[PDB]
RNA sequence: UUGGCACCUCGAUGUCGGCUCAUCGCAUCCUGGGGCUGUAGUCGGUCCCAAGGGUUGGGCUGUUCGCCCAUUAAAGCGGUACGCGAGCUGGGUUCAGAACGUCGUGAGACAGUUCGGUCCCUAUCCGUCGUGGGCGUAGGAAAUUUGAGAGGAGCUGUCCUUAGUACGAGAGGACCGGGAUGGACAUACCUCUGGUGUACCAGUUGUCGUGCCAACGGCAUAGCUGGGUAGCUAUGUGUGGACGGGAUAAGUGCUGAAAGCAUCUAAGCAUGAAGCCCCCCUCAAGAUGAGAUUUCCCAACUUCGGUUAUAAGAUCCCUCAAAGAUGAUGAGGUUAAUAGGUUCGAGGUGGAAGCAUGGUGACAUGUGGAGCUGACGAAUACUAAUCGAUCGAAGACUUAAU
């Protein structure tokens, strides 16, 4: 359950090492988000270099959360850390790799380049 | 279950003390609520007594207080010994009950329905 | 038991081809993933963390490490989506729920066989 | 079109055709009997009355609703039935497809209908504005003394009164609620149980009036 | 939070219409014939 | 709004912002219907009908306001003692302390700043939210009820399709309808995910005690720590606002004359909105108009009912919870499973005690998923609902049919 003022790790090589969120897109009054949902956020720790630099405002997608998700069969997938990936306003990543596991529910959101450039779909 | 207008430690203590005293006297006078709540505790202790194996003895030692009864002819024995030698035999064939309750009229200082809980 | 009518109406959904295990055992659960246009199988491997009330309502949890990122999947025990469960190896624990593995990584999360 | 009186037993789960977890409630409908056939010229509206369960027969010196009273024995004996415990009626039904004295059986429902279950809610007793009415309560710190009470009950001199409908503390529960567009997953004819997808109102051991969606 | 006016004798006597003690639940005792409370032990005799 | 007047209030009408709760207008911010346009459709602008619903989260200031950062379909304007302090705060302002700048010879002063500065009240009445008793409904009762009325909902996004089609040098680009998913919000429920679970299980520290080791109890926030049943719960699970009628608003017409033409109008007759009415959910015969259906009860003294006691039915009393502040509601009272206990089981905890083996010891292993197990499921009268008491009909006239 991700709301504004929540710090997330970036799971990509965009430059951003860790970021925090401002809004959850998707509706007036929308308050929370889970895997497959986009958020506006501003990086707080960048790598020296990288395409994204510290203090920028960026669109981003949640790829793993500690709250996790119910699946239609009564199966639940949970994780040990929140995480996110930056996007280029086309459901495409800004970086060239992607670190760590990803949840299968991103397949539906048509974040296919995120699902294709991933260590483990789950 | 009931709380008896009292905390947890003070109730645990009251219930076990009241059960011990009942075992000593075989019939006591108290208020309905506490009779209704000591019924189960004393009934379960007698069950621990209908087996008499060392495990049940050790386990029933948890609840009973350590008291001494002077029987006829200056014979002395404690609450555990009474439970396991004078009350186990009496209810070896009965498969429940073990206690009855006889409502009495309200007391004077309060409007509490005094009752007499007795070992049957 | 539980209510008899609950137990009767849901007895047909219980699986019997399943093995017997306990928390702490590391195992391989196989799952029919009907992703794409194929019913593939993904051998999920983890350490059982807990399991809950009987009936169709029993659910068990398994924990693993993917890329240094802990992942846990709860599965209903009698889900028809599980092809098979192999207790790949036994485990000597002293709990019934193993929540205390969410803070350890590496040899600290060690388990003795049998 | 269809209607059955039942009682709620609990909830469980079933697994669906594609693996989906289905949340379900077990309802027990047994010996539902028609006791009358209301008619437009006799009573002004056409409908049928169904009795559910089974009370015991009259006894002299009864002290509980367990046994039927003389008034009820007579009503049920005119339908050659045993005294029943819960009696309701249905209007949506075609009165001419039923006969005074038939059994309404669980199999009236097939798998995949759309039904409305009407029961009574669980009692929460006397409650306050935050649980009963969903009100945001006040600050818990910063020197507040307004934790859970409801706020202003009105204005000032204009309307020197509290208007009707002001959401204030009191009893919660004990209200008839109709959940709509539920469906039945299976009907079992031997244990006499209609399984309904979702959850229904009421305490365990209650009463539900299942009939066919009006929408 | 103070009475804005007096409660007349009429209002007073009206409010306390339902303020009364109920006659006790007493039945005659089968061994002695004296009255006892129902479901309690007779205090005159000591029976059932 | 800034004012003017000084009419109620100085034997006191708390004044600003914020919080909680709203309620009403419409000169409408979005959504619905239209006339238009210097409208090709998307675009926008303008005006009309529309108040049913909806009409964000933050940074900065005590701020209202305003600016800014992200969103949204929109982030509307006002009334309500600039709504609401016997509902809350008290940052600003307006007591006493202090300090700076300025004015004053001075005491002191400034609507100039600045730091600090006690928010009392057990609700009588009306009002409002729930919940009982009495009586009336021309007999006394048990159950099922129609609905005069009343209340609640009423919001809307994106994607796909038609279609890259119409319309477009192009660039761009649907209308309709027809599918699919959301946001917010309201409800019901605990199966699942979790929360809590102070008479459940387990580990452990200090200390006192049952002489003693071993076992256990008291105290230390439940001493602490890991779990956790029932119940109660959301952030969890379903469901809902779906159709569809009838009358309309601005508007669009048809036939049609006064005024042989015309012309939406005067006769009449069409169509047309999230608006009106119904439709959908809930309460509802104290609806004193007191309604309807089925059933049950039905004598015998009067000296004339202003009549006992009894039916049918309840209650007293008592065991209880699916109900509960109390009373009510509901499950039960021996011809009995209502609760307790007993027996079995579910779920929870996790390998009891005592033995035997191994170790110098701290310990480990087998017995034995053992032992324990509050509310959860079933059976069993073993214990308690033993005895008894109280209340409760005999049915009015008048007229018309019979
Ligand atoms: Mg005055």
């Amino acid at each position: 359950m991700i709301q504004q003022e929540t710090r997330l790790k970036v799971a990509d090589n965009s430059g951003a090492r860790e970021v925090l969120t401002i809004k959850v897109l998707g509706g007036s009054g929308r308050k929370t988000a889970n895997i497959g949902d986009v958020i506006v956020c501003t990086v707080k720790n960048a790598t020296p270099g990288g395409v994204v630099k510290k203090g920028d405002v960026v669109k981003a997608v949640i790829v793993r959360t500690k709250s996790g998700v119910r699946r239609n069969d009564g199966s639940y997938i949970k994780f040990d850390e929140n995480a996110c990936v930056i996007i280029r306003d086309d459901k495409g990543p800004r970086g060239t790799r992607i670190f760590g596991p990803v949840a299968r529910e991103l397949r539906e959101g048509n974040f296919m380049k995120i699902v294709s450039l991933a260590p483990e779909v789950l | 279950y009931r709380k008896l207008g009292r905390t947890s430690d003070q109730r645990k203590a009251m219930l076990r003390d009241l059960a011990t005293s009942l075992i000593i006297s075989e019939r006591i006078e108290t208020t309905e609520a506490r009779a209704k709540e000591v019924r189960s505790v004393v009934e379960k202790l007698i069950t621990l007594g209908k087996k008499g194996d060392l495990a049940s003895r050790r386990n029933a030692a948890k609840t009973l207080r350590n008291v001494e009864i002077l029987n006829e002819d200056e014979t002395t024995q404690t609450a555990l010994q009474k439970l396991f030698g004078e009350i186990a035999e009496r209810y070896t064939e009965r498969q429940g009950g073990y206690t009855r309750i006889l409502k009495q009229g309200p007391r004077r200082g309060d409007g509490a329905e005094s009752v007499i809980i007795e070992l049957v | 038991t539980n209510h008899k009518l609950i137990e009767a109406v849901t007895k047909s959904q219980l699986r019997t081809d399943l093995p017997s295990f306990r928390p702490g055992d590391t195992l391989r659960v196989h799952v029919r993933i009907i992703e794409g246009t194929r019913e593939r199988i993904q051998v999920f491997e983890g350490v059982v963390i807990k399991r809950r009330g009987g009936g169709v309502s029993e659910t068990f949890t398994v924990r693993k490490i993917s890329s240094g990122v802990g992942v846990e999947r709860t599965f209903p025990l009698h889900t028809p989506k599980i092809e098979k469960i192999e207790v790949k190896r036994r485990g000597k624990v002293r709990r019934a729920k193993l929540y205390y593995l969410r803070s350890l990584r590496g040899k600290a999360a060690r388990i003795q066989e049998i | 079109t269809k209607g059955i009186l039942g009682r709620k037993i609990g909830m469980t789960q079933v697994f669906g055709e594609n693996g989906e977890l289905i949340p379900v409630t077990v309802v027990e409908a047994k010996e539902n009997v028609v006791l009358q056939k209301k008619t437009v010229e006799v009573d002004g509206y056409n409908a049928i009355q169904v009795g559910f369960e089974d009370k015991k027969a009259y006894k002299k010196d009864a002290k509980s609703n367990k046994y039927a009273n003389k008034p009820a024995e007579g009503h049920a004996k005119k339908a050659d039935a045993a005294p029943k415990r819960f009696i309701r009626e249905f209007r949506n039904v075609d009165v001419d497809a039923y006969e005074v004295g038939q059994e309404v059986s669980v199999d009236t429902f097939v798998a995949g209908d759309v039904i409305d279950v009407t029961g009574v809610s669980k009692g929460k007793g006397f409650q306050g504005a935050i649980k009963r009415h969903g009100q945001s309560r006040g600050p818990m710190s910063h020197g507040s003394h307004f934790h859970r009470a409801p706020g202003s009950v009105g204005m000032a001199s204009d309307a020197s009164r509290v208007f009707k409908g002001q959401k204030m503390p009191g009893r919660m529960g004990g209200n008839t609620v109709t959940v709509q567009n539920l469906e039945v997953v299976q009907v079992d004819t031997e244990n006499k149980v209609i399984l309904v997808k979702g959850n229904v109102p009421g305490p365990k051991k209650g009463l539900v009036e299942i009939r066919t969606s009006i929408k | 939070a103070v009475p804005k006016r007096r409660t007349s004798k009429t209002r007073k006597n009206k409010r306390r219409t339902h303020f009364k003690i109920s006659v006790p639940g007493m039945t005659e005792c089968p061994n002695c014939g004296e009255y006892k409370l129902s479901h309690r032990v007779c205090k005159n005799c000591g029976s059932y």
